[PDB]
């Protein structure tokens, strides 16, 4: 019967890198979402199968909140049925999503004068992910034939790239904090309600 | 198999490489923005930086066989990376290239011409010469500032540039060119397939060509501006001759912009000037960019982006900020699209914000490309894409319906024909200059002209092919075409020839998709979305296809039309032509203004030809040089009571042979512009003609000097 901590997720000093994404288990808590999409900090939040209006009414068991950092050009593939870099290596969403997508501009917490490098992403992965599989592994990625034999080189590759974010940027280049709702609904005890 | 390695190998590199640049571009930004030492030394950190990178990535690029990878947009990418900026050189090979141009671009910069009658007096390029050949109509003053601006300068080139021919080629040969030219015209090299490909040789050819059909109607503004030319010089332009070099409207004759006051049809009716309404109306630096970006929005374009507002420069600053501002369009990278300029409340510097604006409109259309094709198709796009625009713009039905033209203004064909000559002083006039210097460097870079040519070969084409004749002759001490700064800093010119073309087919196709009736220079492309798509689809291709397919999308030919051109000055040619029923049209390629006042010399053949024992050489020449000066000096002496130093410096040798025949001219010690005439000289040889045969053995029909 108490305030699900979303401060925590949202109003957190430093986010995740992609590659590395953070989740954190939600229970045992009344939650009323018309805050987050009555709220006009953010210039992304899109949901899928549940409805954005007045669906603080329902009943869950666990809500998850994914929360990591990436570009506005790669904003797009937070999404169900979504390619690229983010969605294939980093973070995929399954087609059938019962969940919303909540992100916002963060130049101004993100980015440094000379660059913030902390941000990073996979760049090369021998296969896709499954939806909401985490790769924190750093093997050297073998792109040839010959054995890489962990040592980066010719057609060997660290696979961690560094976002470049630099305040002047572009909007598409600007970091942008990200949260994924994910709600769950087990034969179980139902115990984040909301009014 | 071997394009998945390619593949993943630019992943990585666009990765590194993006952000790279972008810290180089935002360190050169800081300095051009704000000079100062701290700033020199963030630019040249982050430049070693990108290049050390982009050398790491051309070699381990140089290992990915383009014969073997069946997708055609990653086969483009490898080929930028292995073509350009690899090591094929020695370390101190290359030291010693480095040291030659940092020479070659210090002494142009550096350089400077003291007067003949104070010599504390000395006068650099900028803005000391600049503005002397753009508005002097003295023409002694002119021929010192040409002449000086070719001897104190130019003649401390030609060794730096005969050792860097040398360097630039042993470096092209090793890239598998065949010449420096080879290698420059490299851009041009597509790969098309539904169809044939364009190869570097058929750039050459295809410009050959060109010039040809614009030969016509440059020889008409040739003959008309001689005629013009001749009311100011009466005694100096011989009417059939060629044009006197240093009389072109700058140092070198590149634009005869500066010449449209001794040229103007109708005088009694001035150009539009834009200036007076503008201040009036109380327009600033903001005023100028936003109706450039209302312009390119009417046009179904995007509107800049709040980035490009509030971090470019639009204005000198406050607080002693010294800037480099010329105007330029920066596409930093990662989105930052920003515009350096030094912008005032004027006609021309609200022309050439439409030209910047154009670029950064092309940057932001392939922003979307990977990194390596993030440019303009060819070389001569993205200055051609500027200049359209500034075409449509400074038209008088644009500035009607924008409040700097009263509605009642009228257009009358008097003034549409001084409009016309104002441009094609600019815009025509250059295309001959433009085609023999890029021609002259093909043929050195070739090895078609020895050393000992260079100035011979370079003056030939000069009256042969723009139709202007050097004032004073130089020999192969000078290094003339070094004198512009294009030649002496290692860039092409030629893109300043292919821009020209491209931008009158762009600009013919734009305005035919507007649906604009009437002659060619009075269109217009504001308003009108249609034109502005098919633009739009071209600037976003970027450099990944064929330039020919890109210009193919646009104007609907494979091929480089120089037809728009001749099409958008047919006003201009047919005026011409009936203001030259009274003139020569052409040039005499054999005349000169020092010509008249030499003496023919006949080299004695003591032996057939080619027994070198006698046969004289550049030794001998000096020799035959200073006994002239003696001559000289005691004529001067003995008949005039004059102590006038003459010297081999002051005798000046023109129509060289191969040791059969020259001609040869003197002038006074420090005045180039006073030339002694013949009959003296004459004189002077008689009385000491005895003493001229005894120094070489010959017996006064060996030596002759006919007359
Ligand atoms: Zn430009």
């Amino acid at each position: 019967t108490n305030l699900c901590p979303f401060g925590e997720v949202f109003n957190a000093t430093r986010f995740a890198s992609v590659y590395a994404w953070n989740r954190k288990r939600i229970s045992n808590c009344v939650a009323d979402y018309s805050v987050l999409y009555n709220s006009a900090s953010f210039s992304t939040f899109k949901c899928y199968g549940v409805s954005p209006t007045k669906l603080n009414d329902l009943c869950f068991t666990n809500v998850y909140a994914d929360s990591f950092v990436i570009r506005g050009d790669e904003v797009r593939q937070i999404a169900p049925g979504q390619t690229g870099k983010i969605a294939d290596y980093n973070y995929k969403l399954p087609d059938d999503f019962t969940g919303c997508v909540i992100a916002w501009n963060s130049n101004n917490l993100d980015s440094k004068v000379g660059g913030n490098y902390n941000y990073l992403y996979r760049l090369f992965r021998k296969s896709n992910l499954k939806p909401f599989e985490r790769d924190i592994s750093t093997e050297i990625y073998q792109a040839g034939s010959t054995p890489c034999n962990g040592v980066e080189g010719f057609n060997c590759y660290f696979p961690l790239q560094s976002y470049g974010f630099q305040p002047t940027n572009g909007v598409g280049y600007q970091p942008y904090r990200v949260v994924v709702l994910s709600f769950e609904l087990l034969h179980a005890p139902a115990t984040v309600c909301g009014p | 198999t071997t394009e998945d390695e390619a593949k993943k190998f630019l992943d990585k590199f666009n990765s590194k490489a993006e952000d790279l640049s972008y810290e180089s571009s935002l360190a050169s930004w800081d300095y051009n923005t704000n000079i100062s030492d701290e700033n020199v030394q963030k630019m040249d950190e982050a430049g070693a930086k990108w290049s050390a990178f982009y050398e790491e990535q051309s070699k381990l690029a140089k290992n990915y066989p383009l014969e073997e990878i069946q997708n055609d947009t990653v086969k483009r990418q490898l080929q930028i990376l292995q073509q350009s900026g690899s090591p094929v050189l020695s370390e101190d090979k290359s030291k010693r290239l480095n040291s030659i141009l940092n020479a070659m671009s210090t002494i142009y910069s550096t350089g400077k011409v003291c007067k003949p009658n104070n010599p504390q007096e000395c006068l650099l390029l900028e803005p000391g010469l600049d503005n002397i050949m753009g508005t002097s109509k003295d023409y002694n003053e002119r021929l010192w500032a040409w002449e000086g601006w070719r001897a104190e300068v130019g003649k401390q080139l030609r060794p730096l540039y005969e050792e860097y021919v040398v360097l630039k080629n042993e470096m092209a040969r090793g890239y598998h060119y065949e010449d420096y030219g080879d290698y420059w015209r490299r851009d041009y090299e597509t790969e098309e397939s539904s169809g044939p490909g364009y190869s570097r040789d058929q750039l050459m050819k295809d410009v050959d060509r060109i010039f040809t059909e614009i030969k016509p109607l440059y020889e008409h503004l040739h003959a008309y501006v001689r005629a013009k030319l001749m009311d100011t010089y009466p005694l100096h332009i011989s009417p059939t001759g060629c044009l006197p070099a240093h009389l072109l409207g700058d140092m070198w004759g590149r634009f005869w912009t500066n010449l449209y006051p001794l040229t103007v049809p109708f005088g009694q009716k001035p150009n539009i000037d834009v200036t007076d309404a503008m201040l009036n109306q109380g327009w600033d630096a903001n005023r100028i960019f936003k109706e450039a970006e209302k312009f390119f929005v009417s046009v179904s374009l995007p509107k800049m982006t709040e980035g490009f507002w509030n971090k470019s420069m639009l204005t000198e600053p406050g607080d002693g900020r010294k800037v480099v501002c010329h105007p330029t369009a920066w596409d930093l990278g990662k989105g930052d699209f920003r515009i350096k300029m030094c912008t005032k409340v004027t006609m021309e510097d609200f022309l050439t914000a439409h030209h910047e604006m154009g670029h950064i409109q092309y940057d932001m259309a392939y922003a979307s490309q990977p990194y390596l094709l993030r440019n303009g198709a060819n070389e001569g796009f993205h200055e051609a894409v500027g200049e359209v625009m500034s075409l449509s713009v400074a038209t008088p039905k644009h500035l009607k319906t924008m409040g700097l033209l009263s509605p009642d203004f009228r257009e009358d064909d008097e003034t549409e024909i001084n409009f016309l000559l104002k441009q094609a002083l600019n815009i025509v006039g250059t295309l001959p200059f433009t085609y023999m210097l890029e021609k002259w460097r093909w043929m050195v870079f070739k090895g078609e002209i020895p050393k000992e040519e260079w100035m011979k070969k370079w003056w030939e084409m000069k009256r042969e092919i723009v139709g202007v004749v050097e004032p004073v002759p130089h020999d192969e001490t000078y290094c003339d075409p070094a004198s512009l700064f294009h030649v002496a800093n290692d860039y092409s010119f030629i893109r300043y020839y292919t821009r020209t073309i491209f931008e009158f087919q762009f600009h013919e196709a734009l305005c035919r998709i507007a649906q604009h009736n009437g002659p060619l220079h009075k269109c217009d492309i504001s308003n009108s979305t249609d034109a502005g798509k098919k633009l739009h689809q071209m600037l976003s291709v970027g450099k990944s296809q064929a330039w020919t397919k890109t210009l193919e999308d646009i104007v609907d030919s494979r091929n480089m039309d120089v037809g728009p051109l001749l099409r958008y000055f047919k006003p201009l040619y047919t005026w011409l032509q009936e203001q030259n029923r009274k003139s020569y049209v052409g040039w005499n390629t054999d005349w000169s203004p020092y010509a008249d006042q030499s003496i023919k010399v006949w080299i004695s053949l003591k032996s057939a030809l080619g027994e070198k024992a006698y046969e004289w050489n550049d030794n001998e020449m000096y020799l035959f040089r200073s006994s002239v000066a003696y001559a000289m000096r005691e004529y001067f002496l003995k008949t005039k009571n004059q102590t006038i130093l003459f010297g081999d410096e002051n005798v000046w040798v023109s129509n060289l042979k191969p040791r059969i025949s020259f001609n040869f001219h003197v002038t006074s010690p420090g005045n180039v512009s006073d030339i002694i005439p013949r009959p003296e000289v004459e004189g002077a040889i008689r009385m000491s003609r005895s003493r001229i045969n005894d120094a070489f053995r010959l017996d006064d029909n060996s030596l002759e000097f006919l007359g």
